[PDB]
RNA sequence: CCGCACAAGCGGUGGAGCAUGUGGUUUAAUUCGAUGCAACGCGAAGAACCUUACCUGGUCUUGACAUCCACGGAAGUUUUCAGAGAUGAGAAUGUGCCUUCGGGAACCGUGAGACAGGUGCUGCAUGGCUGUCGUCAGCUCGUGUUGUGAAAUGUUGGGUUAAGUCCCGCAACGAGCGCAACCCUUAUCCUUUGUUGCCAGCGGUCCGGCCGGGAACUCAAAGGAGACUGCCAGUGAUAAACUGGAGGAAGGUGGGGAUGACGUCAAGUCAUCAUGGCCCUUACGACCAGGGCUACACACGUGCUACAAUGGCGCAUACAAAGAGAAGCGACCUCGCGAGAGCAAGCGGACCUCAUAAAGUGCGUCGUAGUCCGGAUUGGAGUCUGCAACUCGACUCCAUGAAGUCGGAAUCGCUAGUAAUCGUGGAUCAGAAUGCCACGGUGAAUACGUUCCCGG
């Protein structure tokens, strides 16, 4: 991409919910192109998110997303000539994408005897601002704010 | 492993030699290049040298050795470690 | 052309007194408003005597090359050449247009081959993109050597507008001995023009006057 | 920087094959084996008849081979008696009733085989290679070609080192598939060794596929 | 009651020329020809090394595309099969006449 | 009158019967639903008909072998759109801006020499 | 390669050829059930006595033109090498470089 | 439970619980079960002696536990003392079925050496 | 100014087990070449014998292979003994054909030398072929002009492009080899075409396009159309171009191939072949048997399968493409737990067969464990192929169930149908694929950028 600015291709929305942000979410959960088993997990997670974690699942999904999506970032470059921990701000699409990444692997680190169980449990605990990826979100606002002395 | 329908494999010159040996009483340990043939109840109490690539090696064939082939007793490689 | 005929067109006009060439002093009437004024008393007889030579050359079957690369006056010079069945250069002069005649002949041959090929056929045999590319090359060659495709050989006379702008052409001509007829503004060096016309070379009206008078006398020389 | 066989790629496009019979796999290998052997036999025999092209086509009940050369009468000898004996020796070496026929060449200096072999022959004559290939390209382009390239490689003039050289003239468009590029190779066995010679002749463009 | 003529060849050029010839020949005997039926041509691919020694990665891929056609006549009359035996074709073509 | 679906896709195979006056879908003589085990397929196929809101105005009968599930679904979708245009001639713009007459040619890649997979290079070791 | 090898192969072919019938029938006897269980035995004995180089498996495809075992192409019966030049010159009918 | 074996089956599906018996794989397991004609999902629990006896008797039909180890031990033993080649490789503790001693024979070879 | 060069990402490698290559060491020999990028699943598209060149031993000397001269014999077949076989030793049987009667053909043997023979040496003597820089955009010439000349110009500058691509500026103008494009394939529509392919509308059906019947559709493969920055708007010297839009199956060289300038590295190959020159010739040549290439303290590279509930297992149940086949593919039926066997259909193949795709889907199961994960290793017993499976094959079955619980530093690959995963086929081949070469299924993430990294 030295000549053209390329990012993500134009995603098509998840039909049964009509939206595409969930389509991007399942493209995050995908493993080896196995869409089917992935989207099964997202559904089996949002369901019990709705029940044991307050209703409006498609909506609580993003309210937790906000509770986990960070705002400050760090792209440490040789802008001053060497490695310096520089705080920066990144556009929102990269932000929500990385938020998805943070929550997904956090899910992969709970076990809970079931994958959708892990996903739902951690996503709810995020909607409560008491969870796993939110720990490192506060920690990313600790790290992006810890060496702001020289950019 | 050899199929049961075909049965045990032995080369005919070994057959000649062993039957001559048995009818002729104890004889000189016969020499052979055939690691292929299997051991038979005939070759018992006999001894026989099989041509390992370097040199023929004698083996006093006994009963429990029957079935196995000759070559399983003539190690065709030498080694002692490093 | 009569002095009154020139003066109304503005032939007396010239470049700024800041920008003049030393040899042009004899041809300069004076200065007004920091502007060089050309003297028509010299301009008219020299132009007439040049028209005499041009009529002579054209009356011995001469080939005439009208030369001018001004973006304003290109079409004027082209039409001027067409009005007397002659050859022209109206686009940027290419070095070796006369001295490198052999290369121009090879380029002429390619232009002739392309136009003949389109009439003959085989464009359908070519891929549509390839046929379009051949048409684009034919158009580009027609834009470039439109005037000299039919010159056949080196011309017998040259008519040049703004001789300073076209200095490569006159250097070539002198190297070949081909005579130079040129409208020479005060900023030009008149050494290269054997029949020198000192006059404005930018103004469309005076340029068209020069071209029309020359072409009338050239047709006259042809008619006999 | 190795090129690709300029003959091979233009097969079907502008270059027809040198063997046009058809067969299945069962009789395939031996088929080309036979016609190879007849090619080799022939090329040993008619070495003096300036032979350029030799095509084997086999109808179901017979085989027929065709010869493009510049020395017709040589091949024909008298009454084709040498031709007839060739017909015999090929019919038996192919084990099939053969019928050979010749189709001479008009511009012997304009096909790659004849010029390459003339070059390599003069090289065996120990004439100077340089002037040789120059005469080659001169005659070619003079005759009406549009491009000629010659290349000679290995131990030039007996030099104790391999001084490979080449010469080009006219126009030889090697990347333009539709281009008629005749191309061939030959070899000289000097006292000092073996020297390769490659030849390209470009007779211009053809438009409309193989037809 | 039928005569099926199945042809194989190496180039669609010759195969189609032959089909044209044979069907017009059927029109000479007033036959009942089936206009030539192209069938799947087969592609024999071949990948082969080029460097004599060391370079396995360098390779080349050639291919044989055998073209195929089917023609048929639905009324076997002698007046057809005679000409069907009067056929001359290029060596590139293989014929299969079958009643 | 007669309006057909007949979809191939990346060498898929499927045939379909669209007809006005009622709405239903039956696949392979099996009911649509039990066949496309992944719902997203039934979605992607119903999407064009639902977009025009003619779902209950004309019914379809498909039968599909050749290609994979998603490919077949895409093929029959494109065929539905072909047919809708075939039918009213009015839905051109609506459908194209929906992106259905795209007829994508995204295919697999001819596996290339010296590559583990087409566009995949063996793990050369610098060290 | 060494013409000893080429001749060795041609002799191997000649051997495995003439003995084909005997090989086949003894194969039948050994394979088929219902043998006298010594008819099978004496049959496998008489078999192994036949010329060892009469088994066709002993043969090894060899480039007919250059006598090399590796690179054999059953369809043309040539090495991977000789087939190439044989193609580029245009001998193998209908052959050409693929591109797809 | 004891089940006429030194080892005790774990509380799992009967097929898994009986595979715990040495010399008894899955095929052997379900062979025992269907031979006793007992279902597959029962634990060692919820299965009284009235069935444990049946199991013990049906498994005693096959050599298992200590008797099997002795048998394979004697096979290998007489292999070694036969002086047979594979017996040799068993004595020297290297692969006996024609593997690579060049590399990655560590399964039998064991750990690594410089 | 460029590049999956970095960044942005996804997936690895580096740990384990195993497969494979290499070096080391051992050995009787462990054949030979390949050695940074650009050698190390490389020559080899396939070492049980064979192959095979290497060792041990058994042998042969115009010779295994070729031409010549002779001299004799039909050619052969079948058969005995010795031998491990090479080989010898035979005995019978046949003892023929064109012949104008001599012979010739025919082979076969003996002799005779001329001679064969060499994977013996030199890729720093060579041809050929190939890698590499690099599909990089360059490399040059004619002519012209300039200069006394060596030369320069063109080819630089301003833009712009994937591009020395284009445009203007420009004493250069033109060209050539490149680039591009003509070629293949792919994406849309038109031609006949209906067979063995198709089945819309018709009639029947046993419900099977199966069968009348259809020629529409899918196809099949021939021929064609089609995209051109063409259209609109913007931007820009109005230049080139670029941005956007329209339309359109397709938009900006649509996708992918093939296509490798001048040259660079005495790059690689004398063991494909060819070949200068040297070297062997009762032997460095020739034949046979057995052995080795498969060797264990090791090390390195390449891979495979894993470590698990996105999972395993059962049950059902789906869901492709591209191929191959007649000393072949081999149906159905029976038999066998199976690897298989018997029988034998059909098919040189749009017909028959390989050959029922796997992931998927539905249900149940397992509850996080070295486990129902993993499958190494061994034990036992088989199967097929092949003279022959000891060294040293593939496969089944039973039993056994290692290490392994995501792997240091480091490092690799990838910009879309890609990655990642899933199977399928093929070449080679009696048999012997985790390699190679193809085929489809499913199918992502991310790319602010050029600061740097490396390379150009
Ligand atoms: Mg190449
Ligand atoms: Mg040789
Ligand atoms: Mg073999
Ligand atoms: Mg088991
Ligand atoms: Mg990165
Ligand atoms: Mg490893
Ligand atoms: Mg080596
Ligand atoms: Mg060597
Ligand atoms: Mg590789
Ligand atoms: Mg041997
Ligand atoms: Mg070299
Ligand atoms: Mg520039
Ligand atoms: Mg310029
Ligand atoms: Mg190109
Ligand atoms: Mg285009
Ligand atoms: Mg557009
Ligand atoms: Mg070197
Ligand atoms: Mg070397
Ligand atoms: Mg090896
Ligand atoms: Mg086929
Ligand atoms: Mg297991
Ligand atoms: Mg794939
Ligand atoms: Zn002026």
């Amino acid at each position: 991409p030295r000549r053209r600015v390329i990012g993500q291709r134009k995603i098509l929305p998840d039909p049964k919910f009509g939206s595409e942000l969930l389509a991007k979410f399942v493209n995050i959960l995908m493993v080896d192109g196995k869409k089917s088993t992935a989207e099964s997990i997202v559904y089996s997670a949002l369901e019990t998110l709705a029940q044991r974690s307050g209703k409006s699942e498609l909506e609580a999904f993003e309210v937790a997303l906000e509770n986990v999506r960070p705002t400050v970032e760090v792209k440490s470059r040789r802008v001053g000539g060497s490695t310096y921990q520089v705080p920066v701000e990144v556009r929102p699409v990269r932000r929500n994408a990385l938020a998805m990444r943070w929550i997904v692997e956090a899910a992969r680190k709970r076990g809970d005897k079931s994958m959708a169980l892990r996903l739902a449990n951690e996503l709810s605990d995020a909607a409560e601002n008491k969870g796993t990826a939110v720990k490192k979100r506060e920690d990313v606002h600790r790290m992006a704010e810890a060496n702001k002395a020289f950019a | 492993p050899r199929s049961l329908k075909k049965g045990p494999f032995i080369d005919l010159h070994l057959l000649k030699k062993v039957e001559k040996a048995v009818e002729s009483g104890d004889k000189k340990p016969l020499r052979t290049w055939s690691r292929r043939s299997t051991i038979f109840p005939n070759m018992i109490g006999l001894t026989i040298a099989v041509h390992n690539g370097r040199q023929h090696v004698p083996v006093f064939v006994t009963d429990e050795m029957v079935g196995h082939k000759l070559g399983e007793f003539a190690p065709t490689r030498t080694y002692r470690g490093h | 052309v009569s002095m009154r005929d020139m003066l109304k067109a503005g032939v007396h006009f010239g470049h700024q007194t800041r920008y003049w060439n030393p040899k042009m002093k004899p041809f300069i009437f004076g200065a007004r408003n920091k502007v060089h004024i050309i003297n028509l008393e010299k301009t008219v007889p020299m132009f007439n005597e040049a028209l005499a030579e041009l009529n002579k050359i054209a009356s011995r079957k001469g080939k005439i090359l009208f030369v001018g690369t001004k973006r304003a006056a290109s079409e004027a010079v082209k039409d001027a050449a067409l009005s007397c069945d002659q050859f022209f250069v109206n686009h940027r002069w290419l070095g070796g247009m006369l001295t490198n005649w052999k290369t121009v002949r090879q380029s002429i041959k390619r232009l002739k081959d392309l136009e003949t090929q389109s009439q003959d056929g085989t464009f359908d045999k070519l891929t549509k993109k390839e046929a379009l590319m051949r048409t684009r090359e034919l158009e580009k060659l027609e834009n470039s050597l439109g005037g000299i495709k039919d010159m056949g050989g080196l011309p017998d006379a040259l008519f040049v507008i703004d001789a300073d702008h076209e200095h490569i052409a006159i250097k070539e001509a002198n190297n070949l001995g081909i005579p130079v007829f040129a409208i020479v503004d005060t900023n030009s060096d008149p050494d290269g023009v054997d029949f020198v016309i000192p006059g404005n070379d930018d103004a469309i009206r005076a340029v068209t006057l020069y071209l029309g008078a020359v072409a009338a006398t050239v047709r006259e020389g042809r008619s006999q | 920087g190795q090129k690709v066989h300029p003959n091979g790629i233009r097969l079907g496009i502008v270059k027809p094959w040198n063997s046009t019979w058809f067969a299945n796999t069962k009789e395939f290998a031996d088929n080309l084996d036979s016609d190879f052997k007849v090619r080799q036999y022939l090329t040993k025999e008619l070495a003096k008849a300036s032979v350029s092209r030799i095509v084997i086509e086999r109808p179901a009940k017979s085989i027929r081979v065709t010869i493009h050369t510049a020395r017709p009468g040589i091949v024909i000898g008298k009454k084709g008696e040498d031709v007839e004996k060739l017909r015999k020796v090929v019919a038996d070496i192919a084990g099939v009733p053969a019928q050979i026929n010749i189709a001479e060449v008009r511009k012997p200096e304009l096909d790659a085989k004849l010029v390459a072999d003339s070059i390599t022959s003069q090289l065996e004559r120990r004439v100077m290679f340089r002037r040789a290939m120059k005469r080659a390209v001169q005659n070619a382009m003079r005759l009406g070609a549009k491009g000629i390239k010659v290349e000679v490689s290995g131990r030039l003039g007996g030099a104790e080192i391999a001084r490979t050289e080449w010469y080009r003239e006219g126009r030889v468009p090697l990347h333009t598939l539709r281009a008629d590029i005749d191309y061939n190779t030959s070899e000289a066995h000097t006292t000092y060794g073996v020297i390769g010679v490659k030849v390209w002749i470009f007779k211009g463009e053809i438009l409309g596929g193989m037809a | 009651q039928r005569i099926r003529i199945r042809l194989k060849a190496f180039d669609h050029r010759l195969i189609d020329q032959a089909t044209a010839e044979i069907v017009e020949t059927a029109k000479r005997t007033g036959a009942q020809v089936r206009g030539p039926i192209p069938l799947p041509t087969r592609k024999e691919r071949f990948t082969v090394l080029i460097s004599p020694h060391v370079n396995k990665d360098a390779r080349d891929q050639y291919e044989i595309r055998t073209h195929l056609r089917l023609v048929d006549i639905v009324e076997p009359t002698e007046k057809t099969v005679d000409a069907l035996m009067r056929l001359d074709l290029a060596a590139g073509v293989d014929v299969q006449i079958s009643l | 009158n007669q309006y057909y679906g007949t979809g191939r896709r990346k060498s898929s195979a499927a045939r379909v019967f669209i007809k006005p006056g009622n709405g239903k879908i039956v696949i392979n003589q099996r009911s649509l639903e039990q066949y496309f085990g992944r719902e997203t397929a039934r979605m992607v196929v119903r999407q064009p008909l639902e977009l025009v809101d003619m779902v209950e105005k004309l019914d379809l009968y498909i039968t599909v072998k050749g290609g994979g599930i998603s490919g077949q679904a895409g093929a029959i979708r494109h065929g539905i759109t072909r047919a809708l245009m075939e039918y009213d001639e009015s839905l051109r713009s609506e459908l194209r801006k929906a992106g259905f007459v795209t007829r994508d040619a995204r295919q697999v890649e001819r596996k290339k020499v010296g590559l583990r997979k087409a566009r995949r290079r063996p793990q050369f070791s610098k060290r | 390669a060494k013409q000893s090898m080429k001749a060795r192969e041609v002799k191997r072919v000649a051997l495995a050829d003439k003995y084909f019938a005997k090989r086949a029938e003894l194969k039948a006897i050994i394979s088929d059930v219902n043998a006298s269980d010594e008819d099978r035995w004496n049959a496998v004995l008489k078999l192994q006595t036949l010329p060892r180089d009469s088994s066709p498996s002993r043969q090894r495809n060899r480039c007919r033109q250059t006598g090399r075992p590796h690179g054999f192409l059953r369809k043309f019966g040539l090495s991977r090498i000789k087939v190439r030049e044989a193609a580029m010159r245009g001998e193998i009918p209908g052959l050409k470089k693929a591109s797809w | 439970a004891r089940i006429a074996g030194i080892n005790i089956p774990d509380h799992k599906h009967a097929v898994i619980a009986l595979t715990s018996i040495y010399g008894v794989g899955k095929t052997r397991s379900k062979a025992i079960l269907a031979a006793a004609g007992i279902a597959e999902d029962v634990k060692i629990s919820e299965l009284s002696e009235g069935q444990i006896d049946t199991l013990r008797d049906e498994v005693a039909k096959f050599v298992v536990e200590g008797d099997l180890r002795r048998e394979i031990s004697m096979s290998i033993k007489r292999l070694m003392d036969l002086g047979c080649y594979r017996g040799l490789r068993h004595r020297r503790g290297l692969p006996v079925r024609g593997q690579r001693t060049k590399t990655n024979a560590r399964t039998r070879k064991g750990p690594r050496k410089p």
